[PDB]
């Protein structure tokens, strides 16, 4: 039976006007018996024809994938539309559907808490920078880090998880050379909300110090 | 975001075999601005052709008309061919006098 | 009542010798101005040729109107982000009873609404970074705001009350629609009802069927402008091939003193 897997669009993408936020219909395990997949999409119940499928490409498992993609409007995914996919197949009795969406619920804006290297950890190669993100909805979010305004390369962040309030909390950690902290670089950690203004959150910059 | 044209092919005033008239291929609904726009008579494009500003609906959607002085007859073709980044092959829209 | 509203667009990326920048300029749903960055004037288009006008007017819509078209320009480099980019505003007043005028200030990019300017407060706001980013470079200028403040607040209600002494006319016009009602085979066993209606102003119209007297639905409809500023419909609804003599199209228009009932 052939699986079909629905995305949704990288939170970045719907907080910034300029950028494609896309969602992805994903199905594998279709037979080389009879390929011939069929998408059909639906914005809150009505069709659009606006999606784009990518040929099918043969998986080493010797069955095949396909991807149809449909961009959606910043504002219908930011309002909580229902996107639908539907894909047809003759490895299937009827067709399968699957349903994405922002989530329902009062938007809170983010409180963040940025914290540098505790003094006892400092003969190590590389110090780490924490950025703590909390009281937020939906959980939908952009985490990065930059110095002196310049992008950085070396964090990593926690998934969000509910709190005991209804609300959904991350952490990121930055990794820099001791080096470059110690020669007085300003740290950054650059949030992106729906419930900010301009998307744009406010945090503390860390510098030692 | 992308959006494909809609196409509309209207005479200014009723079709009457003999009489001069205007032949209009109207496209709405679409972006980005950059679009192409023929109208067709017998298969090969039409030279003497006029068109309005590029201009845009209360939704951002851009808007266009093509029309060009024509005298239709009875077994003469009108058809409007539009390409835009959003059509992988150039759309024929025929004039139908019913509309 | 009615409304002046400029339409203007800005392409990062223009096509080869097309321009960068144009606005078109509206009186209710006619077109009276049209600028380039090409032509760098601003022209009257239609009947406004004709207009009982003062002798400056045309270089106060040049002046305003380059300075615009330098802005929206400037919004690209505030921006930096690589892929291309249209920035479209929407601006101007409708009056309001009791010497008053209700204003809009609305910017799209790439097609969707981000920012808007606040006239009680003389700021570029938004709910987007690219607005906060535009908004930002638009502050560091020569009075931009003051500008933008100056454009809807007196310009916009003058220009308006102008035109309803002067063009009043153009938009009081009044030219019924020529009506067509046609019938074609689709499907076997069906037909195409057509009701067309031709060269008409205003824009507003109302074309729906009956069948022997009896409310048979408004079919689906359609619109669109013709090259001389008047406007075209047609109404389709499928039927019963051999019930087509039972139906009749009505419209209704402002200038029709009474619906007007067009046979097959
Ligand atoms: C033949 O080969 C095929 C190709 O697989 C290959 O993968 C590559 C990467 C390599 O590892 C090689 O091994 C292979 O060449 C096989 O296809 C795979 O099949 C499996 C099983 O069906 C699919 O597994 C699912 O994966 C999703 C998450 O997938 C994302 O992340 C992966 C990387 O980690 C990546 O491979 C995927 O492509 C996909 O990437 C995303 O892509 C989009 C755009 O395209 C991006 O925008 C995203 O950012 C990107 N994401 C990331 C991250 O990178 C996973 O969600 C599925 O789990 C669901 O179901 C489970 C059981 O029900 C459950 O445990 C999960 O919880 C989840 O279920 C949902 O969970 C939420 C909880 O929050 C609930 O709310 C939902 O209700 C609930 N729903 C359900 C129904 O329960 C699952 O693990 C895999 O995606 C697919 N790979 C590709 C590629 O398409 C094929 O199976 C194989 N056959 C055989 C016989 O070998």
């Amino acid at each position: 039976g052939p699986s079909v897997f629905l995305f949704p669009p990288k939170p970045k993408d719907t907080l910034m006007i300029s950028r494609t936020p896309e969602v992805t219909c994903v199905v594998v395990d279709v037979s080389q018996e009879d390929p011939e997949v069929q998408f059909n999409w639906y914005v809150d119940g009505v069709e659009v024809h606006n999606a784009k499928t990518k040929p099918r490409e043969e998986q080493f498992n010797s069955t095949y994938r396909v991807v149809s993609v449909l961009t959606v409007l910043h504002q219908d995914w930011l309002n909580g539309k229902e996107y639908k996919c539907k894909v047809s197949n003759k490895g299937l009795p009827s067709s399968i559907e699957k349903t994405i969406s922002k989530a329902k619920g009062q938007p809170r804006e983010p409180q963040v808490y940025t914290f540098p290297p505790e003094q006892e950890e400092m003969t190590k190669n590389q110090v780490s920078l924490r950025c703590l993100v909390k009281g937020f909805y939906p959980s939908d979010i952009a985490v990065e880090w930059e110095s002196n305004g310049q992008p950085e390369n070396n964090y990593k962040t926690t998934k969000p998880v509910l709190d005991s309030d209804g609300s959904f909390r991350l952490e990121s950690r930055l990794t820099v050379d001791k080096s470059r902290w110690q020669e007085g670089n300003v740290f950054s950690c650059s949030v992106m909300h729906e419930a900010c203004s301009y998307h744009l959150c406010k945090s503390l910059s860390l510098s030692l110090g | 975001i992308q959006r494909t044209p809609k196409i509309q092919v209207y005479s200014r005033h009723p079709a009457e075999n003999g009489k001069s008239n205007f032949l209009n291929c109207y496209v709405s609904g679409f972006h980005p601005s950059d679009i192409e726009v023929d109208l067709l008579k017998n298969g090969e494009r039409i030279e003497k052709v006029e068109h309005s500003d590029l201009s845009f609906s209360k939704d951002w959607s851009f808007y266009l008309l093509y029309y060009t002085e024509f005298t239709p007859t009875e077994k003469d073709e009108y058809a409007c061919r539009v390409n835009h980044v959003t059509l992988s092959q150039p759309k024929i829209v025929k004039w139908d006098r019913d509309m | 009542h009615l409304s002046l509203l400029y339409h203007l667009t800005a392409v990062s990326s223009p096509a080869p010798g097309t321009p960068a920048f144009w606005v078109s300029g509206w009186l209710g749903p006619q077109q009276y101005l049209s600028y380039n960055s090409l032509r760098g004037e601003a022209e009257p288009c239609g009947a406004w040729v004709w207009e009982n006008q003062v002798s400056w007017y045309w270089e106060k819509e040049t002046t305003d109107l380059r300075i615009k078209e330098k802005l929206f320009l400037e919004a690209f480099k505030a921006l930096g982000g690589k892929g291309p980019y249209t920035l479209q505003g929407l601006l101007g007043c409708e009056l309001g009873p009791d010497n008053t005028s209700v204003p809009t200030a609305k910017f799209a990019l790439n097609g969707e609404e981000f920012m808007n300017f606040d006239l009680k407060q003389g700021t570029w706001g938004g709910d987007w970074p690219e607005a906060l980013a535009i908004s930002q470079r638009w502050q560091q200028q020569d009075k931009a705001a003051n500008k933008e403040l100056t454009f809807l607040l007196f310009s916009c209600p003058h220009r308006l009350r102008e035109h309803l002494e002067r063009g009043r006319g153009n938009l009081e016009w009044k030219e019924p629609p020529s009506m067509r009602l046609k019938a074609r085979p689709s499907s076997p066993g069906f037909s195409v009802l057509t009701c067309s209606a031709f060269s008409f102003y205003p824009p507003e119209l109302q074309l729906r069927f009956l069948r022997n007297g009896l409310a048979a639905g408004t079919g689906q409809g359609d619109f669109g402008p013709n090259s001389d500023g008047s406007f075209h419909a047609s109404s389709s609804l499928t039927v019963k091939s051999g019930d087509e003599h039972h139906y009749c199209c009505i419209v209704q228009h402002a200038g029709l003193a009474q619906p007007l009932r067009v046979e097959l």
